[PDB]
């Protein structure tokens, strides 16, 4: 139960550092004609993925928001790292959507 | 309340004040009231302005200053209003109409 | 190569030929185009006129028209780049280049067959010698010479600035041809006043060029006129004025003029709440009633007006505005039509840079070009109304920037940015209006701030341009000292930063100190600019 908060603090440090690192690297990649070109393609792909640190944050925060009922620190991490990216909360690009159009 | 929706919706800020029992707050309120009766005899933390200074400040702020809105992060307030409308429809506690949005702009100004 | 005699080696050549005018979008270019159009229409020269707002559309127009024309005239474009490399012309075309931009590209200078520069040799020109720029111990000295070439050519290409007005050049051509009409002299005046209004030249050079134009004005004012024989009111009369620096003040109220003039707005700090009381103190010192000051100038009481200019100067001197007067010109015709050269400049400029979305930029060029002829006085007055709107929007934007403290000192240079969706950003999205905004804002900032350090810095301003492609327009401005010589290095600093960062910089505007930049790259571009200016 309580160790959720401890790992949330450890992530408050590490997730910040990692997002800074990948942001500085990927935006410094001079081979990028468009950062949307950076993403892989699979038969389920439909999203117009654009800015890899943001997609990284969104996917990590989705799994964090669903592996515990204690969403408070995850929402705080969202409000932290989206503001680190300088992308606004409540915009549509900040919302998670499933990258795979599953079909059975 | 016994008031109806057209008059309820015309009030931007809608406050409910209750007099429920709470002994620690009652003790602090009693000490404040008796201290007030001592202070005003004929003879929160932050400290207020003198009321003369407040009156001068108010008239300057109202007449010599005019706020102008450049942006207000429309997505946040729009989503707020949408699901505030949903919960108001759910509980029936208060009509929300469209006036609450413009109340947001007014309170920000 | 430089054309020594405009009459012999340029005009008498193109007089026999079909000619294509590429005309840049600025008031001096428009005035030069009007003068040259008048000469060609006198001589039945079958010309074609194409507006061009940038390098890429100049290239497009040249690709469209290069098959059919052998003689081209570029007005306020081309001199500061290698036109041969840019356009890739056929071996036997001719490009006449009447352009104020400096320094002239060395390839343009030392091309002796195809590029012909309609530039006065007595301008501020210091071209490096040909042997310094163009072609074991022998190859060691070859490499040393190449290093010296890089040093010298950087020293030459560093600072961009402006020379003599193209309208004045074309008027000198008209004078040599002796087909110089009074409206052509007025267009020359308007071109010089465009340079002065946009601060492209120093006050010394402006006063010198005004001294040149005064003699032409006297000659035209004595062609058929003296103190006892006088012409109809129909005829145009150009007069030298030692007039006021206030903007459009004969077409709206003196209050609006004082509020929306850059100089007085900056001095009185009217963006601030307190500045209006400073202005009221100034008006009370003058002794003008506020009702009269707020009334339209043509409806103001005439007892207040017949010494207003010297009253303004006298009060301004004891308020510390030591230069409220300016040497300028005015034109009268008919009973009621009267304009200062600044008024015509602002009207034509607003018609060019109009915020209207209907039509296109070339249609707005066409409106501006029409407004310079007296058969389109309705267009000129409409331009004056648009100029009032533009000046008001400029002051509101300056107030927003200073009140919100968007102007932040980035070490070597101040930095400002307009934001998408904020008021009037679409009006200021166009590079010419953005340059004027940045100059006015820098003067306002220098008058506002109390720090001695901040009064000496240059300024870089960004604004949104595109969302379909996601780009911003960035302009660089030099410092606003009275000692300034009106030269700036930002045209080369921008490209040095852009190549140091491999940024997606696009370079379409004719001034090197204005660029288009991908919105993502502005961070590293600015980092490189701080690193470069140091």
């Amino acid at each position: 139960t309580f160790s959720q908060d401890y790992v949330a603090n450890e992530l408050t440090q590490s997730f910040f550092t990692i997002t800074q690192k990948i942001q500085k690297k990927v935006t410094g990649s001079r081979n990028s004609t468009e950062l949307s070109e950076m993403f892989p393609v699979l038969p389920g792909s439909h999203l117009l993925l654009n800015n890899p640190a943001l997609e990284f944050i969104k996917y990590v925060c989705k799994v964090l928001s669903l592996d515990t009922n204690i969403t408070n620190q995850v929402n705080k991490l969202n409000r932290d790292l989206l503001r680190l990216v300088d992308v606004g909360e409540f915009s549509e690009e900040a919302q998670f959507r499933d990258p795979c159009r599953s079909y059975v | 309340v016994d008031l109806t929706e057209p008059i309820i919706s015309r009030f931007d800020i809608l406050c409910v004040v209750r007099d429920t029992v709470d002994p620690v707050q009652d003790e602090m309120l009693a000490r404040f009231v008796v201290g007030s009766h001592v202070r005003h005899h004929p003879s929160y933390g932050v400290e207020p302005l003198p009321q003369e200074v407040l009156k001068k400040y108010i008239i300057y702020a109202k007449e010599r200053v005019h706020p102008k809105l450049n942006q207000m992060d429309q997505d946040k307030v729009a989503k707020m209003y949408s699901d505030l409308r949903k919960e108001s429809m759910a509980t029936g506690s208060i009509p929300i109409t469209v006036r609450h949005i413009e109340s947001m702009i007014r309170m920000a100004e | 190569m430089f054309v020594s005699d405009f009459r012999k080696e340029f005009y008498e050549v193109v007089q026999s030929q079909r000619v294509l005018l590429f005309v840049a979008s600025d008031v001096d270019a428009l005035c030069a185009c009007k003068i040259l159009q008048a000469l060609f229409q006198c001589d039945h020269v079958q010309y074609t006129l194409v507006p061009v707002s940038g390098w890429q559309e100049l290239e497009t127009a040249f690709l469209e028209h290069k098959e059919q024309f052998h003689y081209f005239i570029l007005i306020n474009c081309g001199a500061n780049v290698d036109l041969l490399d840019i356009l890739q012309p056929d071996e036997d075309t001719i490009f006449f280049v009447c352009d104020t931009h400096r320094p002239v590209n060395v390839v343009n200078v030392y091309n002796d067959t195809q590029i012909k520069l309609l530039i006065k040799q007595d301008d501020d020109l210091e071209v490096p010698a040909y042997e310094d720029i163009f072609r074991t111990m022998r190859r060691r000295q070859r490499r040393e010479w190449e290093a010296r070439r890089r040093d010298i050519l950087f020293d030459y290409e560093q600072y961009e600035y402006h020379g003599t007005s193209s309208a004045m050049v074309m008027f000198e051509l008209a004078w040599m041809l002796s087909k110089d009409l009074n409206d052509m002299l007025w267009w020359a005046i308007v071109g010089l006043t465009d340079q002065w209004v946009q601060d492209k030249i120093t006050q010394m050079k402006y006063v010198t060029d005004v001294g040149v134009l005064q003699r032409h004005v006297s000659r035209h004012n004595h062609r058929n006129e003296d103190e006892e024989n006088t012409l109809s009111v129909d005829c145009t009369r150009i007069s030298f004025e030692y007039d006021l620096r206030l903007v459009l003040y004969q077409h709206w109220s003196l209050h609006d003029s004082l509020c929306n003039t850059s100089y007085t707005a900056a001095r009185f700090k009217l963006w601030s709440v307190h500045g209006q009381k400073r202005l009221q103190e100034f008006l009370a010192d003058m002794g003008l009633p506020l009702k009269q000051v707020k009334q339209k100038f043509q409806a103001m009481d005439i007892s207040l007006k017949e010494n207003l200019r010297e009253m303004i100067e006298e009060s301004a001197n004891k308020f510390g505005m030591k230069d409220m007067r300016v040497q300028t010109f005015s034109i009268h015709f008919g009973f009621k039509h009267k304009f200062l050269a600044s008024d015509v400049v602002f009207a034509t400029m607003s018609l060019m840079e109009s915020p209207e979305k209907d039509g296109s930029g070339t249609d707005h060029f066409i409106q501006a070009l029409d407004s310079l002829s007296r058969s389109n006085l309705d267009k000129l007055y409409h331009g004056l109304e648009l100029a009032k709107k533009q000046l008001r929007a400029t002051q509101q934007t300056i107030a927003s920037c200073l009140c919100t403290n968007l102007v932040i000192s980035q070490g070597p240079f101040l930095y400002c940015s307009l934001m998408e969706g904020t008021p009037d950003v679409m009006l200021f999205s166009r590079p010419a209006s953005l340059s004027l905004l940045s100059k006015h804002l820098l003067k306002s900032f220098v008058c506002s701030t109390k720090n001695r350090r901040c009064k000496l810095l240059p300024l870089v301003m960004a604004a949104p341009l595109s969302m379909e492609h996601g780009t911003v327009t960035v302009v660089g401005i030099p410092p606003e000292t009275d000692s300034s010589d009106r030269k700036n290095f930002f045209g080369r600093a921008f490209e040095k930063a852009a190549e140091s960062t491999s940024s997606r910089m696009l370079h379409n505007h004719f001034d090197l100190s204005v660029i288009e930049l991908k919105a993502e790259d502005r961070s590293k571009f600015l980092d490189a600019l701080i690193s470069l200016l140091s």
